[PDB]
RNA sequence: GCUUGUGCUGUCUUCGUCCA
């Protein structure tokens, strides 16, 4: 798993709009199946069958989740888009021009 | 830390800073070389404490070097093309 | 053979800036590795400052070996090289 | 101290001896023989032994140890394997030299066409440099077009007429003037024929030709056994979460091995010469393009995507090649980059560093009895509070991360440990702007930690850097040792660089509105009242506390 | 066989020992690290001659690590067995697979296949021995054996002896 | 050659110290003939193969060195840079030894 | 091309092969940062001005040192040995003038970069020792002559007693010795600068120390410095000129764009 | 660990049969060749040591070190205990036990006379030092026995082997 | 006593930023 936090995800693996996010947080939760190992020996169903493929927020960016879009691609599979919003106030080093 | 920065550091005369930039702050690596064939063919097993060069059949005349990993890769790619760069730790004249 | 006798040393009798920098760095590293200090320290704590204080008093226990182009060398003590 | 202990003595390279690899040496240094073209055993992990991904060649997986040395991924250098060629092939990099050597010697008796009896030949042999010696010997023996079975007394020759050799791609044509005009025959000079001719060259003739008996023997220019590089040289890449991609070198080696298998199968079963020629020429092409894919005069080897194959030669040349892009200049750690700004209230040799950059970068300070108290305070403060620390390094080399330590207050520092403390004030750092045209483009400043996210410079140093504050960015490099810190503070420091050796004049002066204001302020009719004079005098750091009359 | 050899050692010294007693400390460090060691190339180093007057020269400061490196040259007594050499020995153990003898610091194992057949191993004897009508070789018995093979280890040497030829066996 | 170089540099009023141009024109004419500052001039010297291959014609130089069994003495600065060693320049142009005589105090 | 060139401990400038590029860096062994434009005073001016400035006559009263500047003006006139010393000094000055005017600088340019600024040293001495006031100096002429003569033999660029070493050492400081003798002449010291004794030894010691400080340091990578110093102006810049001409020069092109000759005709 | 004064020995192509260790063939390898070099690089001969000479040298050196460590103020057990290192102590104990239990000559003058006889002899001027050490060590009694034990002496038939053996037996303390 | 979670391709192409 990614070192970020998964606690902001909903039941369907998608974050909800209006939630403040920080760098490395997980905004899309996705897993890919993996052939199980011999852990079925004595593991009480607690054996790894899936591998994480989640999408984390960029490390240097943070903001508010603005709008989450869920639809189907041309192939009929699920397809999501997450838009993040933040405000940038001028500060020392910002470039201006006439 | 491109070539022009390397030339500026040469002009300043700071050899230690240049060595540290290109080794410690970057790809530093340790290899073992046979003291006879001069190739990086020593099969070193650190935990068992035994070194051995099969081609020369020796167990003693073996040294270790600290070289950039890119240099090791370059020498291995040269060996892939039938060119043998032999590294020796003593001069001969 | 390769060593040059003290009477026939012909290199400059001054500490060049490269030699000064290298000597200060080596002495600072050695002090930071708990080497004995040959001068009294009033309130100084920086290894580089202690090394500079040692150098000013000609108390650094190091030897410069200057390599001539042909391979011969001259050994100069840091206590006998003039420092500006 | 970052490397696990090894009892072998540590020395430094003093000489690099070049040469060719004999087939005996290739077989000796190898650890496995590569013969099966299939990369994977049954697509069920555990790559096939004896294949291109044999576990004995080395390990590139974290949980898999090398079966030859037993070391981990971080320590295994990779081990070579060898592949036996069914028929010898030319080395693509030595074909012109092979042609020259064929012109210099006789193709039957394997002896030089000229002897020391000729004064010019003896004069040429007298020279020392192997390349110039070979050039002179070739210039002389090129004209001699017939072997002499008798002295020009027997000189050891066979008396046969020497053919004229012409190059055509990877094939060499030898034309004999068989016996005014008659019918001459030009026949192909196969690599095997040239190889068995070269093996009969005497060591003295080999030395006369510029080759070295011990290190560069002429017949080693023909490839009879191929060394297979370890997977470290040709790593695989995971294109997506499921399918990984074989490297270009791996595919080329698979093609070469398939061609070798095809030649071996064809030879033992049935031998139409046309088929043999076609298949052996295919093998020669594959081996040649595996090492050089820019051979002028013939089409390049292409991938299934249509892109040309990245041969080993292409790996070493250009700006992005090995030498220019990874050895002469490489990416480095402990560095920062951000926009620069101006600060009139900074000394000449001071740079303003943001707090976040100061927290990210670090300097390993050795714990002694002069700073153990301060370093313990830094360790307590942790990696988020300035001044703080990021790691504690023990004598054995183990790193203690202070982010993930629940008992940071329960850490006692012993002498000789290192604390990777935060960047602090008056730390010398190297500061640089590209392009670095001259040596004043890299100078060492003293750190001053400041808020906001830009590097800050005194405006007098904007001239040597050729920098202004309209968006320029500059690079900062942190020394990581006492020796390197001393070198920076004693050699590259800004005050030492005021006068340049290019024109023995200063490179820094008063600039911009300071220059305008010192012209306006020093006019003859500028008078200043007492209350403003007091403020102006207090602003001078070096003022001695006496007001002038 | 014992020999006199001129050997050299590379000694690295930590800066914490940079004191007036540096030379003597290097001398005792050399003595502790050489006396009694076993190198396959040379054999066994038993003593160092003139151990208190060994020249150490001037140590070179390793760039980037502070420690000084010293090159110490000395003359030492070295013992090394050779293939096909006949030497005296004292039996240290008796076992059905063969008997173990000691030649100085070297321990030599002789298998039954290299022992004359008449010297049948007697386990009932006290102590058990390989005995014949006129010969009886047990623990502590002097034996003259010929070294046939030597095995090189990390810091150990294993030799194999034989008594199957003439002028061998019990002495 | 010095006169021509100075004429080129000083046309726009710029000034470069004499010793730099003197060094350049002494390098260009040190072999008895004009040595152009190109691969055909620099790479035709007797310097180490590793130093020469770092400028231009890397692979060809490496093959020529291998076939001729060239020996590189690792005295240059490029050789020591690409091997991660202390170059014999600046602060690396000498050695520091430990003064067992002075430590007796 | 110039990377592997470095000043060695014997003063020579060698590449990595050990081949000599120069027998002395910059032909004087000095560092590029320790030189300044100075005027050599024996070059310019007519013969009458040179004679008036430098000649001292102890027989003619009105052509001698002024009596108010020296305490010992009474027992100077009529001395013959001191006149011999002064004549030797003047002959040395005339030889320097001839050497500079006929060999080194034929066009008469006298403003050249030279080490240790003499004017700054002299005015520092004047400020330090309060050399104002009409007070008479106590500095005897033989002290001046012998002090300057001895100073011109302590400017060590090369150490050693070898004869060839001594010849090279003498060659390396010819221009600087000419400058020093031009400035520290007897008449100029006694009249123009009005130094006393203590100022004189201070000036001599300062000159020697500054010259020792202005030498080049073994271990300089002068090749890279020269390459950077030549390439830096090129980034900021009928015959061909500019970058194309520099490219023609460096490549040693056989057929340049605008070949030309400069034919000089005979005097008539 | 310790490095011999002989260095270099780089790669070649020829292989020789005089590389393998063999006492009978007197092939002792490069590091034990007949010609050696000292710290000054001058010519030096291989220095073999018989058990008598080895015992004398080890006893002298050990007692000198013991005297030096006590400020310059005989028992083998105490002498072994003088050295430092438990493994070193055991090794020197074993060597001392071997030398004592097989010492043919425990007297300095007897060993000196034996060495003089084995060196200054005209026949022994060709004898290899290894052969001399073996002769003085094994204490052989017969020409046939010595030849069987030392195959090298078989090819050297210009040696007064029997009378030299009798001289050694006489010098041997009964 | 229920005990915490460490890992990222690669190759092209284009468009930009600061010098020049
Ligand atoms: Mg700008
Ligand atoms: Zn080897
Ligand atoms: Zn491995
Ligand atoms: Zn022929």
């Amino acid at each position: 798993l990614k070192h970020g936090t998964y606690e902001k995800l909903d039941e369907d693996g998608l974050i909800a709009p209006g939630v403040r996010v920080s760098g490395d947080d997980i905004i899309i939760g996705k897993t890919t199946p993996i052939p199980p190992d011999t852990e079925e020996l004595g593991q009480r169903t607690k054996y790894h069958t899936k591998r994480d493929a989640s999408t984390p927020l960029r490390s240097t960016e943070n903001g508010i989740v603005d709008q989450v879009l869920l639809t189907t691609n041309q192939e009929g599979l699920k397809f999501v888009k997450v838009r993040m919003r933040t405000t940038k106030v001028p500060q020392i080093g910002d470039k201006f021009a006439s | 830390f491109g070539e022009m920065e390397r030339d500026c550091m040469i002009a300043h005369g700071a050899a230690g800073f240049l060595k540290e930039r290109l080794m410690e702050a970057s790809d530093a690596f340790r290899v073992h070389v046979c003291g006879i064939c001069g190739l990086m063919s020593v099969i070193a097993n650190l935990k068992k404490n035994q070194f051995e060069c099969r081609s020369c059949k020796n167990k003693t005349n073996i040294y270790q070097l600290h070289i950039p990993y890119a240099a090791k890769l370059l020498f291995q790619e040269l060996m892939a093309m039938n060119i043998a760069p032999r590294l020796y730790t003593e001069r001969s004249g | 053979e390769l060593a040059i006798l003290k009477e026939e040393r012909t290199t400059t009798p001054y500490l060049t800036k490269y030699e000064r920098a290298r000597i200060l760095g080596t002495r600072a590293l050695q002090i930071s590795m708990n080497a004995p200090v040959l001068v009294d320290i009033e309130g100084e704590t920086d290894p580089l400052q202690i090394a500079m204080k040692e150098l000013s008093q000609r108390k650094i226990p190091l030897v410069i070996r200057r390599y001539l182009p042909d391979g011969s060398y001259e050994d100069w003590g840091c206590d006998e090289l003039i420092v500006d | 101290s970052q490397f696990p202990y090894s009892s072998a003595p540590l020395r430094s390279v003093k000489e690099v001896q070049f040469g060719l690899l004999s087939p005996e040496e290739i077989r000796a240094i190898s650890v496995v023989k590569i013969e099966y073209p299939e990369i994977m055993d049954e697509s069920r992990q555990r790559p096939r032994e004896g294949g291109l991904n044999d576990p004995k060649l080395g390990s590139i997986d974290r949980n898999f140890k090398c079966q030859t040395c037993g070391e981990g991924m971080a320590e295994c250098p990779g081990h070579f394997g060898h592949m036996e060629l069914a028929k010898p092939v030319f080395h693509i990099g030595f074909i012109p030299k092979i042609k020259k050597v064929c012109e210099c010697i006789c193709m039957n008796c394997g002896k030089l066409l000229l002897d020391e009896t000729n004064p010019t030949m003896a004069q040429a042999i007298r020279i020392r440099d192997p390349k110039k010696r070979f050039n002179a010997v070739w210039q002389l023996c090129k004209t001699k077009m017939v072997c002499e079975a008798d002295a020009p007394v027997s000189r050891g020759g066979c008396g046969n007429t020497q053919p004229v050799v012409r190059k055509d791609g990877m094939k060499l044509w030898g034309t004999w003037k068989k016996s005014r005009d008659a019918q001459p025959e030009r026949k192909l000079l196969t690599p095997g024929e040239i190889l068995n001719v070269f093996k009969h060259i005497s060591p003295e003739d080999c030395f006369r030709l510029g080759f070295n008996e011990d290190y560069a023997r002429p017949e080693w220019m023909i490839i009879t056994v191929l060394p297979v590089p370890p997977p470290q040289v040709r790593p695989s890449i995971a294109m997506d979460e499921t399918t990984q991609g074989q490297d270009d070198l791996t595919h080329k080696l698979s093609d070469i091995l398939k061609a070798n298998i095809n030649v071996q199968k064809l030879e033992m079963d049935g031998s139409p010469q046309h088929i043999i020629n076609e298949v052996e020429q295919l093998l020669q092409f594959h081996v040649a393009t595996y090492m050089d894919n820019d051979i002028a005069g013939q089409p390049q080897a292409l991938q299934k995507s249509g892109r040309p194959v990245k041969a080993i030669r292409a790996r070493l040349k250009g700006k992005e090649g090995r030498l220019r892009g990874n050895l002469m200049g490489k990416r480095v750690d402990f560095s920062a980059r951000t926009v620069i700004s101006g600060d009139p209230n900074l000394e000449l040799d001071q740079v303003g560093v943001p707090i976040s950059i100061a927290k990210t970068l670090s300097y390993p300070e050795t714990v002694t009895q002069y700073n153990i108290h301060r370093l313990t305070e830094y360790v307590r403060n942790g990696p988020n509070e300035h001044p703080g620390a990021k790691y504690v390094i023990r004598d054995n080399g183990d790193r203690i991360d202070l982010r993930y330590h629940k008992r940071a207050g329960d850490i006692v520092l012993q002498y000789g440990w290192k604390v990777e403390r935060h960047l602090m004030d008056d730390d010398p750092v190297l500061f640089n702007r590209q392009p670095s045209l001259h040596k004043m483009s890299m100078m060492a400043h003293r750190v001053k930690v400041m808020p906001y996210s830009t590097f800050r410079l005194n405006l007098s140093v904007t001239s040597p850097y050729n920098a202004d504050f309209d968006g320029d960015e500059m690079n900062l490099h942190v020394p990581q040792s006492e020796e390197t810190r001393a070198e920076l503070s004693q050699l590259c420091a800004v005050p030492l660089q005021i006068v340049s050796p290019q024109s023995n004049k200063p490179v820094m002066g008063i600039v911009q509105d300071t220059l305008c204001g010192v012209r306006k302020m020093t006019l003859r009719d500028t008078f200043i009242e007492y209350e403003q004079v007091m403020n102006m005098l207090f602003w001078v750091p070096s003022w001695d506390g006496v007001v002038p009359q | 066989m014992f020999f006199l050899k001129d050997l050299s050692l590379i000694l690295t010294l930590h800066p914490s020992y940079f004191g007036p007693q540096m030379n003597q400390y290097l001398r005792e460090k050399l003595l502790t690290d050489v006396e009694g060691t076993c190198t396959g190339q040379f054999g066994y180093i038993v003593t160092v001659l003139d151990g208190m007057n060994i020249d150490v020269g001037k140590g070179r400061i390793i760039p980037g690590s502070g420690s000084a490196e010293f090159e110490v040259k000395y003359r030492a007594v070295v013992w090394k067995p050779f293939k096909g050499e006949v030497v005296d020995a004292i039996v240290s153990n008796v076992s059905p697979i063969g008997f173990f003898a000691d030649v100085g610091p070297l321990n030599v194992f002789v298998s039954t296949r290299l022992i004359p057949d008449n010297l049948v191993y007697n386990p009932s004897n006290s102590p058990p021995a390989y005995m014949s009508n006129d010969e009886l070789i047990t623990k502590g018995s002097k034996v003259r054996l010929k070294v046939v093979g030597t095995r090189t280890d990390v810091n150990e040497i294993y030799a194999i002896g034989s008594i199957k030829e003439d002028f061998l066996g019990a002495i | 050659l010095y006169k021509e170089i100075l004429n080129v540099i000083a046309f726009d009023g710029s000034y470069v110290n004499y010793r730099h141009m003197a060094l350049l024109v002494d390098v260009m004419t040190s072999r008895g003939y004009l040595m152009a500052i190109t691969r055909h001039g620099i790479n035709r010297a007797d310097t180490g193969a590793l130093m020469r291959c770092s400028f231009e014609e890397t692979v060809e130089i490496l093959f020529e060195a291998g076939a001729a069994a060239e020996l590189d003495d690792c005295r240059g600065v490029s050789e020591n840079v690409m091997l991660g060693q202390l170059a014999p320049m600046g602060t690396g142009a000498f050695d520091v030894m430990i003064d067992e005589k002075l430590l007796t105090s | 091309a110039l990377e592997d060139i470095m000043v060695h401990y014997d003063g020579t400038t060698r590449n990595s092969l050990g081949d000599i590029i120069q027998f002395l860096y910059g032909e004087d062994g000095l560092d590029g940062t320790q030189v300044e434009r100075q005027t050599i005073d024996t070059i310019p001016g007519s013969d009458k001005a040179f004679h008036k400035r430098y000649y001292v006559d102890l027989m003619d009263e009105k052509n001698s040192i002024k009596p108010d500047v020296i305490e010992y003006a009474a027992d100077i006139l009529g001395d013959v040995e001191l006149q011999k010393e002064l004549n030797s000094e003047y002959e040395q000055l005339v030889s320097d003038r001839k050497f500079l005017r006929e060999i080194v600088f034929v066009n008469g340019d006298h403003n050249w970069p030279l080490p240790v600024n003499l004017r700054r040293i002299i005015q520092n001495a004047q400020q330090i020792f309060h050399l104002d006031r009409a007070k008479a100096s106590d500095l005897t002429i033989p002290e001046i002559i012998h002090g300057v003569r001895d100073l011109c033999k302590k400017l060590f660029v090369l150490r050693g007693e070898n004869e060839l070493i001594k010849e090279a050492q003498q060659n390396a400081t010819s221009l600087f010795q000419c400058l020093v003798r031009a400035r520290l002449a007897t008449r100029r010291i006694l009249e123009e600068f009005r130094l006393n004794r203590d100022a004189f030894e201070w000036v001599l010691g300062t000159i020697e120390a500054q010259f020792q400080r202005s030498l080049v340091h073994p271990g300089e990578m002068v090749g890279v410095i020269a390459a950077q110093s030549i390439g830096e102006p090129a980034t900021q810049m009928n015959v061909t000129l500019g970058v194309p001409r520099l490219k023609e020069i460096l490549n040693v092109a056989k057929n340049i764009k605008t070949p030309a000759l400069t034919v000089y005709l005979d005097r008539e | 660990v310790s490095t011999s004064t002989v260095g270099a020995r780089r790669r070649r192509a020829k292989q020789q049969v005089d590389d393998e260790e063999n006492a009978t063939l007197l092939r002792l390898g490069p590091e034990f060749a007949l010609k050696q070099y000292d710290h000054d690089g001058n010519e030096h001969d291989l220095i073999a040591l018989s058990l008598s000479e080895s015992r004398l040298l080890i006893r002298e050196a050990l007692k000198a070190r013991s005297r030096a460590r006590n400020g310059g103020v005989i028992d083998d057990d105490e002498l072994a205990k003088v050295t430092s290192g438990a493994v070193a102590n055991g090794v020197v104990k074993k060597t001392l036990d071997y030398l004592n239990t097989f010492a043919r000559f425990k007297d300095e003058e007897t060993c000196t006379a034996v060495d003089q006889l084995l060196h200054n002899s005209s026949d022994c001027s060709v004898l290899h030092p290894f052969e001399i050490a073996q002769l003085s060590s094994l204490g052989c009694e017969d020409v046939d026995e010595a030849i069987t034990l030392i195959p090298s002496l078989a090819a050297k038939k210009e040696v007064n082997l029997q009378r030299i053996l009798d001289e050694l037996n006489r010098l041997e303390d009964p």
